[PDB]
RNA sequence: UUGACCUCAAAUCAGGUAGGACUACGCGCUGAACUUAAGCAUAUCAAUAAGCGCAGGAAAAGAAAAUAACCAUGAUUCCCUCAGUAACGGCGAGUGAAGCGGGAAAAGCUCAAAUUUGAAAUCUGGCAACAUUUCUUUUGUUGUCCGAGUUGUAAUUUCAAGAAGCUGCUUUGAGUGUAGACGAUCGGUCUAAGUUCCUUGGAACAGGACGUCAGAGAGGGUGAGAACCCCGUCUUUGGUCGAUUGGAUAUGCCAUAUAAAGCGCUUUCGAAGAGUCGAGUUGUUUGGGAAUGCAGCUCUAAAUGGGUGGUAAAUUUCAUCUAAAGCUAAAUAUUGGCGAGAGACCGAUAGCGAACAAGUAGAGUGAUCGAAAGAUGAAAAGAACUUUGAAAAGAGAGUUAAAUAGUACGUGAAAUUGCUGAAAGGGAAGCAUUGGAAAUCAGUCUUACCUGGGUGAGAUCAGUAGUGCGAGACUAUGCAC
RNA sequence: UUUCAAUGGCCCGUCUUGAAACACGGACCAAGGAGUCUAGCAUCUAUGCGAGUGUUUGGGUGAUGAAAACCCAUCCGCGAAAUGAAAGUGAAUGCAGGUGGGAACGCCCUUGUGGCGUGCACCAUCGACCGACCCGGAAUGGAAGGGUUUGAGU
RNA sequence: GUAGAGAUUCUGACGUGCAAAUCGAUCUUCAAAUUUGGGUAUAGGGGCGAAAGACUAAUCGAACCAUCUAGUAGCUGGUUCC
RNA sequence: GAGAAGCUCAGACGAGUAGGCAGGCGUGGAGGUUUGUGACGAAGCCUUGGGCGUGAGCCUGGGUCGAACAGCCUCUAGUGCAGAUCUUGGUGGAAGUAGCAAAUAUUCAAAUGAGAACUUUGAAGACUGAAGUGGGGAAAGGUUCCAUGUGAACAGCAGUU
RNA sequence: CGAAACCACAGCCUGGGGAACGGGCCAGGCAAAAUCAGCGGGGAAAGAAGACCCUGUUGAGCUUGACUCUAGUUUGACAUU
RNA sequence: AAACUUUCAGCAACGGAUCUCUUGGCUCUCGCAUCGAUGAAGAACGCAGCGAAAUGCGAUACGUAAUGUGAAUUGCAGAAUUCCGUGAAUCAUCGAAUCUUUGAACGCACAUUGCGCCUUUGGGUUCUACCAAAGGCAUGCCUGUUUGAGUGUCAUU
């Protein structure tokens, strides 16, 4: 917000009509450039801006906890779809399996060298290389406001127990490490786009069922929470349309194109 | 002017309300500050419990008299029944409330059992190390800071699952009883006044 | 990534501290790496610059120029080395200032304070 | 005459203390109007602005003369809710709390009213001695004397009680040193890594090749986008002082430590605040409605008395509290001051008035009013010298990557202006449609695939056929030459 | 692109029935310049859950690095009951009713703008039940019996 | 009638002036209710006034300065791309 | 197949102030993405060249320039000017125009100097004419006083003063 | 040596229509660069959001047996007593 | 045909818009509690080799003592009384000091560097006058001390 007294620290009064001047308030006195100049107006130099910004603007937005859990569950399911990861831009062409689950010995990693070696072995280092190549200087005035550099997002490592994995992976550009009990939508769908590349540990993947539960059984880590039910059972509408049961009852095919 | 649908406006903003706006941008900071303060208090008073033992009381309205909540301190009658002096209760961490009184044996016994449980679970370090006096514990080695409510929580009144239906319950007319009691509660004073006036008039006529 | 709450990542604050540091801070700021042989000998990666120090320039137009530090201009973050000059219009010689990070020290100016600093930093003498 | 007491004086007497500044938050007094009511006087703005007095790091409030009407709760403060509700209001415009409930934090207490009367047991000051220190700077102890004080200083009591009694129950702080630590810590860090090659460039911090570190790829500087050039960043122990019973068997070990409290039955008593409560009236205020609080005046209390229980009065009960004396941390506020970390904020007519020697220059007698103004270049390398001119300067030269960067300096728009070139013009010009004239611009198709076809060399193709079962597909291999 | 020739073309904005007006503003150019935010309300739309709904008053992972994300308990707000000033009372005769139109579906006709059977939503209408009012009236109670009525109800 | 103090007329000059009140001629008074310096007192619903609503720092039928205040305006002007 | 938000066929219709709705163009900042552009030249600016869209606007050739910037999907706002006797700043026609005319008046020679109507010296002619254009003070100003140098700015012409 | 006012763009007339007296519109009279000194017919010339009149549920100075109050003043009661 | 005017373009002018930066501002959050008669905030006057402003300082004057680092400040110098040295620096830190005239301001005043008083010590012939230096002289209030007043109340002389 701007200062509450900005544009008001002056004693200016309108001179009225008859002076062949606009009725905007003007600074009194003499002996300086400021004397006789307009003030207090949004159209005036060194005046007060129109509708000065206030601190009590609604900065924060509230979302229902159920909607938040729905979004997190959708982001996790999207991360489990290899096509969505490629669409979002993750280099997962040579990845052995999606979702990618690694041994629990990764949680005890102690060196960035070990983390990089594991990423190369599981063929996940392409994302890190992509992030490093994409690092650039930000366009605009964000550089003046402690936002000089921008880069892409790499893999998201999800762990259950921290024995050095966080420190071993944190220095790798683009790699974000998060606990399985505190999955963040800002990391699972960065920019609002689904399909974040996620590398799970064995314990975190095993605890995913406890974290989220199912549609019929509530999760033990979220009180009375059930997974959402979809409004459609089978999403392969093309297969349903072209199935024999529908084609047997439909009318004639009809002309897709007609002659003039 | 008012020309649109909806309820008439009622905004109370005819004063200089903008100079008394309270924002909450320090809410996470206040939460962290309070958490750090209570962690510091826990460390400095360890191994004493963070929260002192509190009594179980009934809220004072028909809207809440069916519940049980935590009180301020134990009454003098409860302390005497449990065998704790009012001066020693403060030293051992038992709050004393001189204003509250026990009008019912139910509340008296309810709080007395709480004091007894607290005393049984309490470890009193000797005033001089290695010299356990009256009431001191000889096994203070295994002492740690525990939650008071984790062993002595506030418990709500339980309901009866089922019971056999009685003939008195069969013959009871609840609505008629409620109507008769309501009528009696307001007309009893008039009836008593009528009886007194009738007796006085009869005596005066006799005179 | 920094984690300490006493460490500031603000570009404005960092520039203010760098360009407003006093002479004592600027002495540490103007540091030069040691040569490979000096690194083996003293087990020290780099030291603040000082007068009477033999250095060779690694960057800039005057690359490969050996000389001894004649003066240290802390006000302008410059080192004036011997025989590193340019000709003015009339023919006089104007010394060319070189940043400390652009030179490598090949021979220290050893004294009691310098040896004590090396030992304090944990280096062989 | 004198002394004593009482009252009142003086002293540049001995030792102290107050003023003033800061006002974001805090406690009070005083106190509007603009404005809204579509006018306006009550109302509203507002128990606000201005004025005045007084503190601290918080202030204030605070342990019920409190709620409730219940199975009852229980100091104060603050948040949610109660609730835009009860209620107030030309019942118009508008205004508008409180109990309960959940949470944060929790802590209790001290006087006056008592006869110690078998001993004023109490306190200040002077002098001297002995200790102590954040400290020769601070804070005390002892002895003696003089004062204060019986018109009451101490001790047990403060209603939750308690005293006088009655009978049996148990008996406790300060000096040293070690290990683990805890504030300042700083002898300071073991604290990691390229400044290798090629191109461009004035400069590599750019691109490419080869590498390295990462618990360090936050940020900043360095002749252009630097994790490895520098400061740093991340991680991580220790020399030191002090709080050193803050703890442990704080051991070790001095006297702390012989009579003060401790609960128990029984009785007798149980002192409890006066022009105060309360009543009337007036003014103000409140949602407070036959008065919510405050203040002026008149009257003026009582001892199971008095206050409260939200409709005035009388009477009879019931419930709760115990006023007219006092202290008290925490949770709470903080546009002032100091220090620190950040930002989906502004990028020099913006952001504070002030990015710059800004409350500065300057104006007014005065109270007060109050600007404008950022950027050469990496580095002044800031143009040697010759010549013309009285000089300012010009022309040659010179520096630089750049002088289309020369201090009248990053780039350098428009308005406006000069020279050159083109065109037009008989008291406007500008524009639209159509075309002429002059000037100017692009359309490279006959790239590419393919029919026929002259010269030319060539590991030779389909059909066959051998090589996860039928069959379609294809890589490789021998025949087909 | 310029100019020429023919034809057409009044200076823009504004108040206004009416502007080229002898109505007002406008010498020129650059930069700045005016429906924003907040406490509510109403309609519509989207999302989540659904007789429930609302995690952020608060507490924890917390120390790391954490104004974020995540998790957690009791209250409480709105809704699930209305009516009357109030004391109070407080919603099934029935398939939770009947009638008309009515989506969708099914069965017959026999190709007609078809006949029959149910009938969601919605509207109109006749009733039933709850509260209020007016009755009969069969100390305290208003139960069956009613009404030309009334409610922002079932 | 001179100095000094004023300002009748020319409705002269000037009237983006020498000047936000001046210049020239003419005119009134000129030993007292005279003119004037310095010091001092009276301050805004107030002062002062041989009285014109005159003067009170070029401001007077209620001075100036800051604040309430971004006062209200059923009125005027403006209100930015296809 | 034809970014089913797609493809295809046919018919009718088209004025518009105040006002309403929809779809789009442009600006600043934020998240995601584009082995995105760039010191072998980003942004900006000029353009008597070219192309696209009905249009808001966009792309590009040629110059200058020197350090950052953009396409797409979303988020967000101090987001679009011809007016407001609008604000600040700069600059025009009027225009080399109005004007630089009160207070009687200057002239000759020499010196200096690059430059003399304004400086200095000498001579002449004049005025203030003692209630002065003389000599001093009070208030007010503050170094303007004096000497030596200068002629960038001021002395509304000039300057050696 | 060197401005300022003013400036939508500009500037030859007649008649017509028109917001009822046009420089622009329509029909005619006409129409040849660039300039100097005057001049006061026109530009309904310039200045100044008409000071006259009306409207506003806009004010202010003043007046009064307007409405509502008030300093002061008069009288009484209570206290001082 | 020139001149003149108008339009466009190229260079040269006027002007400082646009673009990019920013030791600045604004906002948020966290932490802390420390002015003064032992003389505060503020004002004035002075202090450097060359210094008007800002910063700092006070006749010990861009400062002294003490501590830390360790070769500079810089525009010109000067300083080799400097470097195997308890030492340069407008360095950093900072527990000892100095701290002009004022200002709540305090001997009385102040449009005056005006007018006084007390103590002690020194210089000019000066046990008393003059000069110089050092230390002092405000008000209200509190607790004590001393000296007192009262036709206020009390006893032996």
């Amino acid at each position: 917000a701007v200062s509450e007294k900005a544009g008001h620290q002056t004693s200016a009064e309108s001179w009225g009509t008859g002076r062949a001047l606009a009725r905007i308030p003007r600074v009194g006195g003499g002996g300086t450039h400021r004397s006789g100049q307009a003030a207090f107006g949004n159209m005036c130099r060194s005046g007060r801006m129109f509708a000065p910004t206030k601190t009590w603007r609604k900065w924060h937005v509230k979302v229902n906890q159920n909607e938040k859990r729905y979004a997190i569950s959708s982001a996790v399911a999207a991360s489990g779809v290899p096509s969505l990861l490629l669409a979002r831009g993750h280099r997962i062409e040579e990845i052995p399996e999606v979702p990618l689950v690694v041994d629990d010995a990764v949680q005890s990693f102690q060196k960035t060298k070990e983390a990089v070696a594991l990423l190369k072995e599981i063929k996940a280092y392409r994302d890190v290389v992509k992030v490093a190549n994409s690092r650039k200087l930000r366009a605009g005035k964000g550089k003046l406001r402690n936002r000089r550099h921008v880069q892409r997002r790499g893999p998201l490592v999800v762990f259950n127990e921290d024995a050095g994995i966080v420190k071993a992976f944190r220095n790798i550009p683009g790699v974000e490490i998060v606990n399985v009990r505190r999955l963040n939508l800002l990391q699972l769908a960065p920019g609002g786009h689904l399909g974040r590349f996620v590398i799970w540990t064995k314990s975190a993947f095993g605890l995913l069922d406890s974290v989220f539960g199912s549609t019929t059984e509530a999760a033990q880590l979220k009180k009375n929470y059930f997974l959402p039910e979809n409004i459609i059972s089978n999403a392969d509408v093309t297969r349903l349309i072209n199935s024999d049961e529908i084609q047997s009852i439909v009318k004639a095919a009809g002309p897709s194109r007609v002659k003039r | 002017a008012i020309h649109v649908k909806g309820q008439l406006p009622n905004a109370h903003f005819h004063k200089d309300w903008q100079r008394y706006v309270k924002t909450w941008f320090n809410q996470p900071g206040r939460k962290l500050r309070r958490r750090q303060a209570r962690q510091t208090k826990a460390a400095k008073i360890a191994p004493r419990p963070v929260e002192a033992i509190r009594p179980a009381v009934k809220p004072p309205t028909i809207r809440y008299n069916m519940k049980v909540r935590a009180g301020r301190g134990f009454t003098l009658e409860e302390l005497k029944a449990a065998g704790v002096s009012r001066r020693v209760a403060s030293t051992i961490g038992i709050p004393v409330d001189h204003r509250r009184r026990n009008r019912s044996e139910e509340s008296l016994q309810r709080n007395v059992e709480r004091i007894k449980v607290y005393l049984a679970h309490l470890i009193v370090f000797p005033r001089k190390a290695g010299q356990p006096k009256k009431g001191d514990a000889t096994d203070v080695s295994g002492a740690e800071q525990t939650d008071v409510a984790a062993v002595l929580p506030i418990t709500q009144e339980a309901v009866e699952e089922a019971k056999p239906i009685t003939e008195e319950a069969k013959n009871f007319n609840a609505f008629s009883t409620l109507s008769n009691e309501r009528a009696y509660a307001r007309y009893a004073g008039a009836r008593a006044a009528f009886q007194k006036k009738r007796a006085e008039e009869a005596e005066a006529k006799k005179k | 990534m920094k984690f300490s709450r006493d460490v500031t990542s603000s570009r404005r604050k960092q520039r203010k501290a760098h360009f407003g540091a006093p002479s004592s801070v600027r002495r540490v700021l103007m540091s030069a790496p040691l040569s490979k042989e000096l690194r083996e000998q003293y087990k020290i990666r780099s030291l603040p610059v000082r007068r009477d120090d033999q250095i060779t320039v690694i960057r800039g137009s005057n690359k490969g120029r050996e000389g001894k530090i004649t003066s240290v201009y802390r006000k302008k973050f410059l080192l004036l080395i011997e025989r590193v000059t340019r000709e003015k219009a009339n023919g006089a010689s104007a010394p060319v200032g070189i940043d400390a990070s652009k030179v490598v020290i090949t021979k220290l100016h050893l004294d009691k304070d310098r040896k004590d600093l090396i030992v304090r930093k944990g280096g062989k003498v």
